[PDB]
């Protein structure tokens, strides 16, 4: 509702951070 | 009532740490990722990997200067599952208390750290969640107003929309308290809400 | 699936928005923010046609207004729409 944010990104994924 | 920008500090501080505790009890990311440090002269699990510790201190960075005119009454960290649904929810309510109370900011180790423990041991109480869970982090506003899009609209590139229904709603959801504190000035409570299948 | 309150056909957000702007002169806030939201729905659902549309039209009707108000009503939901549209596709839309 009207009174929720949220930020549009999604934060890196599980798999976005096998690899660093 | 208001807060200040230092305990809208403090409360950014607090919540980083937490959130990052969180995503390390509940496995969302692997445990290889974190290294042991230690807040409010306890022991917790903060994440090396950049881009990660990027993406929460901007989300408290915009939240900051809401917290500043307390007007935020939730914090929530979603976590949801492989096919996007909710799984389980950690809320930080925040109310303004109307005096005998403990000083907030004399007491600020003592008081936080008794949150850090119990995030630490709380998957003794909760059910493990299902593989591939990923998270979102949440702010229900006091008020449906203008200005709170305006002042958590601070970084270009990381802006923030409206959520909807999706984003939030839990299907027969069962309640475990965490901890609660009262002070000088704030009153915050910590609790999870999990889907009672997972 | 993109709703202005309940309005999904464009033309049902035509007149409800154009209403709303032409009989109101102080505009709920939880109403503008409904329009911040449809429209970034409108991003999320690929429908750039539409928003282009919307955002053309409130922004004759909101700044031909004498209020001081819609016009101030039509930069915040710009504003808003353009973070979310330099995310998604890299670029802010073209308002001349």
């Amino acid at each position: 509702t009207a009174n929720i944010l949220k930020p549009l990104m999604s934060p890196p994924s599980r798999e976005e951070i096998m690899a660093t | 009532l208001n807060f200040g920008q230092v305990v809208a500090d403090v409360l950014c501080e607090f919540l980083e740490v937490a959130v990052h505790l969180i995503l390390y009890v509940r496995e969302v990311y692997p445990v290889g990722i974190f290294q042991k440090r230690k807040k409010y002269n306890v022991p917790v699990q903060m994440s090396c990997h950049p881009e990660l510790n990027q993406y929460i201190q901007d989300t408290l960075h915009c939240v900051k200067p809401l917290l500043e005119k307390n007007d935020v009454e939730k914090v929530v960290v979603v976590i949801l599952d492989k096919e996007h649904r909710p799984v389980e929810k950690f809320v930080f309510e925040i109310t303004q208390p109307p005096i005998s109370s403990d000083s907030l900011l004399s007491h600020v180790e003592q008081l936080l750290a008794a949150f850090i423990l119990k995030i630490s041991v709380c998957d003794a109480v909760l059910d493990h969640n299902p593989p591939g869970c990923t998270f979102t982090v949440l702010v229900h506003t006091r008020e449906a107003a203008t200005r709170n899009m305006e002042k958590i609209q601070v970084i270009k590139d990381f802006p923030w929309i409206l959520a909807d229904e999706q984003d939030v709603h839990m299907h027969d959801p069962r309640l475990i308290p965490l901890k609660t504190m009262t002070s000088d000035i704030l009153k915050m409570q910590l609790y999870v809400e999990e889907r009672a299948h997972k | 699936a993109p709703n202005l309150a309940g309005a999904v056909e464009f033309n049902d957000v035509k007149t409800l928005l154009r209403e709303w702007i032409t009989t109101i002169s102080d505009p709920m806030e939880e109403d503008i923010l409904q329009v911040v939201k449809y429209c970034t729905d409108l991003i999320e659902e690929k429908d750039l046609e539409k928003l282009d549309l919307v955002i053309k039209y409130m922004k004759r009707l909101m700044q031909q207004s004498v209020e001081s108000v819609w016009n101030m009503a039509f930069d915040f939901i710009l504003d808003n729409v353009q973070v979310v549209l330099q995310q998604t596709y890299g670029s802010t839309l073209k308002v001349t």
